[PDB]
């Protein structure tokens, strides 16, 4: 998810 | 000091870092969906590392990569097909040619992107430098729904602009209008972008996972 | 530093696109606006009355487009199938930008070279539809530009005049054309607006814009023939095929 | 084709 792939 | 706000080297270093049995399949399609979805994982960590990206609140990076990413792997995998002859090179390594992307049905957009974007870079000679601007000026689209504070979009925007064209102007001083030729590339890659979009929802009536959640 | 004065090659230039603009396309600052009362108040899905007129005028202005390109530096010295291909893929971008450039943000109207004045409802009405929004708010996003009528013109004359267009037999030979107006123009935008530079990136960008949003005109006309009682007017038919 | 068109460029 692309939420998660920034800290 | 126009290159101390936006450098042009940290940007040409986030594209450098971003550069038995055969159990692929062939139909030229799944291939070209299946390296733009690892090319999404790229391409989170490419714009993390684009000057003050990830100092922009979290929700407005997810919106702006959620804006450009078409553009912005359109963008790379083109000027990454500079050299190849008719044809374009996956992230994956492997080719696709005219005729089996006409075969394929999408040799219209495919002979777009061929003469309206691989080969005016190519006869222009982009380089690396020149193509991360691009992607940055992409990336920082102040127009996307929902962002809050778009002028600080804007403005990171228009600092890509005086450093790429600093750029452009110090290593290619006997082309004066280089910096508008590159930026005049913009309207054939929002175009294609968007078609890309309508060929890409067109197909789902194969799956991959970053990209079938980017067309959500 | 720079010089306060232009290059005598590119003043010529520049002179040159600003009389042709000014000459196919009049200013606000110079028009009797005149307002009508068809379809003031609420949207509907055509009205006859207002599309007959504005489809006039949409003729009017293509022939003052063309009248436009043929003024400008070696457009006429192209083959002339080049110069149909150009005309044709720029011809939306063109009408747009130019009546963008009258837009009244005050009373929220656009004015027309006859001077007829339309609100935004009257504008959706006469065929414009879905479209209308998208081009009011293209033409408030000009407003802080302040572009007079060389820019305007310099910027119109360049995306007429580009050499990524399809079918086009000399592209190349198209390309080299359009150098000296991208030239023009940059001298021109940072020279009147020291103080800002990035007004000529800035500039060029709204064509990305215009491209997507005459993209949009290109799926208006599709359904437009669909609910007007005749066909397109000819020179309309021949510019958008 | 294009006959109102090439009356005009002709000019
Ligand atoms: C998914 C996708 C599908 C298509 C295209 C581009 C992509 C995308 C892509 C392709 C390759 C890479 C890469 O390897 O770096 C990254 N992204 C996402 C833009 C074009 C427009 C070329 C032709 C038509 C089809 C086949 C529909
Ligand atoms: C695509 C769509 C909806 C359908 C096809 C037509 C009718 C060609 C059209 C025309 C315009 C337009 O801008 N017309 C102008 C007419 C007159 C002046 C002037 O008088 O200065 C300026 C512009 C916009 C959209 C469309």
């Amino acid at each position: 998810i692309l939420h998660r792939l920034l800290q | 000091s126009a290159n101390e706000d936006m450098p042009v080297e940290k940007i040409l270093e986030a594209e450098l870092a971003v550069e038995l049995n055969p159990s692929s399949p062939n139909d030229p399609v799944t291939n070209i969906c299946q390296a733009a979805d690892k090319q999404l994982f790229t391409l989170v960590e490419w714009a993390k590392r684009i000057p003050h990206f990830s100092e922009l609140p979290l929700d407005d990076q997810v919106i702006l990569l959620r804006a450009g990413w078409n553009e912005l792997l359109i963008a790379s995998f083109s000027h990454r097909s500079i050299a190849v002859k008719d044809g374009i090179l996956l992230a994956t390594g492997l080719h696709v040619h005219r005729n089996s992307a006409h075969s394929a049905g999408v040799g219209a957009i495919f002979d777009r992107v061929l003469t309206e974007l691989v080969s005016k870079m190519r006869d222009m000679q982009m380089d690396k430098t020149e193509l991360g601007c691009l992607r940055a000026i992409v990336l920082f689209n102040p127009d996307s729904k929902g962002l809050s504070n778009p002028a600080e979009v804007e403005a990171l925007r228009e600092k890509v602009y005086a450093s790429l064209e600093a750029y452009c102007k110090h290593k290619y001083p006997e082309q004066p209008g280089r910096f508008a030729k590159l930026l005049l590339r913009l309207p054939a890659l929002r175009s294609i972008g968007l078609k890309c979009l309508e060929h890409l929802f067109f197909f789902k009536l194969p799956i991959d996972t970053f990209l079938m959640e980017m067309l959500e | 530093h720079e010089s306060y004065t232009l290059t005598p090659e590119v003043g010529e230039l520049i002179e040159k696109v600003r009389k042709a603009h000014q000459e196919t396309f009049p200013a606000l600052c110079q028009l009797g606006k005149y307002t009508t009362n068809n379809s003031s108040e609420q949207r509907v899905s055509l009205d006859i009355d207002l599309w007959d007129k504005f489809s006039e005028l949409s003729t009017k202005c293509i022939i003052k487009t063309v009248e436009f390109a043929k003024q400008l530096p070696g457009f006429t010295t192209l083959t002339i199938a080049d110069q149909i291909t150009l005309l044709k893929a720029a011809c939306l971008d063109i009408l747009i930008l130019r009546i963008c450039t009258r837009y009244t943000p005050e009373q929220d109207t656009m004015t027309f070279s006859d001077g007829l004045t339309l609100n935004r409802t009257q504008m959706h009405n006469a065929g414009f539809g879905p479209l209308t929004d998208l081009v009011f708010a293209f033409a408030n996003q000009l407003l802080p530009l302040e572009m007079d009528d060389a820019e305007t013109g310099l910027l119109s004359a360049i995306c007429l005049i580009c050499g990524d267009r399809q079918d086009l037999e000399q592209p190349d030979r198209v390309d080299m054309l359009q150098e000296p107006l991208l030239e023009a123009l940059k001298v021109y935008v940072r020279k009147r607006r020291p103080s800002r530079p990035h007004m000529f990136p800035k500039m060029l960008m709204k064509i990305t814009d215009l491209r997507s949003i005459s993209a949009k005109g290109a799926e208006r006309v599709i359904t437009l023939k669909m609910e007007i009682p005749g066909s397109m007017p000819p020179l309309i038919q021949e510019m958008l095929e």
